[PDB]
């Protein structure tokens, strides 16, 4: 993994995402909803697990962004837990929770929950 | 027209 | 929030988290499972999202955490998606999703989900 | 499990549900939000696994609730999934998704999740 | 709707599901797992949300499956939270939660979250 | 205002 | 071997 | 025996 997940992965949806993954655990990029404008990339941090593996698994990893730049401050933040599969068609499996800050009447309601598959192509 | 979505 | 934030975290099933919220949106410290040993430290990275509020909203966060260290290299990842709700009774409610790196036949159900609510007591 | 769980839930909302389970794993009843009227009941079906168990473990069970009734119609429906512990304190843990009926360009964020638990005090 | 989701649909990873959708709101049907055994077959309940639509939105709707039949007791109950969407290529496009009888000290890990995509083909 | 919160 | 997997 | 959980 490592350097297999070093890059820039894209998804269904049209978002990009680089990210460097660093010799012990770090992963550190930034992530760009759309447009190709400065106003649609925000910081993003997470970590992965770096295993010798002897049977083919994925490598398990999670990012967070907060959703706030120069630009926008969204009020939230989303979490992506998934695994790096890499080979010919690398791929990172994520479910991803997005929470957005709510007042207490509202909390029952203030997660989202989805899936992303991000490719190198 | 959250940051998550297409466009924005 | 911010300074609210950093400090120490307590869940209902034992964990504790000690963070720090720098001035623009990270998140960094360490999170330990149990016994009180060093053996059940990870580092834990994420970031939160900083907004003026006028009525009492939570502030939108979320990290993550590889469950690797030099005592267990447990093949897995956790991220925390929540808010921080400060005051008397300040407490962070999370929806937090693990994953572990498993085959590809075995994806399916390489995640699970769960809650989690952290208090300063 | 069945005769136990049989009976009225309450939630820590203030919402209610009567169910029946049924010999072969069956569920029915009513899910009732708020306020006393015949406006917040709703029908609820799901199903339990009725298990053969020597080691203190709770019953799976799930029931769906679709979001319409005589007086309101929400274009959504929720899904609870948890199991049922009984004793002094029985209680049904659950998690829930609520999906929103939405266009395709909002599908990404129709789901919502969260977590519910409900005792018969 | 209604008529549109009665019918055989198919996910990617080779199940089937039956089901009827009832002037109601009712759900009923079979799901089967594989092999093309009745030791796969189970008995699937949920519900839908009717609604007069203008725009083009998904009908919500969930239903739950108890994982026991003649042949297997697996002790556990998944639960499909998501929304049809008729037309050429119509599909119903859910996320899924299956939780497992745990004992208290292991409920913290009884329930996985996914996602699943049926079509007609 | 949905259904399943409070009140409604 | 669970029931909502491939085969079985 | 998962570090998220109690013990370890």
């Amino acid at each position: 993994a490592e350097a297999g997940i070093t890059g820039t992965w894209y998804n269904q949806l049209g978002s990009t995402f680089i990210v460097t993954a660093g010799a012990d655990g770090a992963l550190t990029g930034t992530y760009e909803s759309a447009v190709g404008n400065a106003e649609s990339r925000y910081v993003l941090t997470g970590r992965y697990d770096s295993a010798p593996a002897t049977d083919g698994s994925g490598t398990a990893l999670g990012w967070t962004v907060a959703w706030k730049n120069n630009y926008r401050n969204a009020h939230s933040a989303t979490t992506w837990s998934g695994q790096y599969v890499g080979g010919a068609e690398a791929r990172i499996n994520t479910q991803w929770l997005l929470t957005s800050g709510t007042t207490e009447a509202n909390a029952w309601k203030s997660t989202l929950v989805g899936h992303d598959t991000f490719t190198k192509v | 027209c959250h940051p998550q979505g297409p466009p924005c």
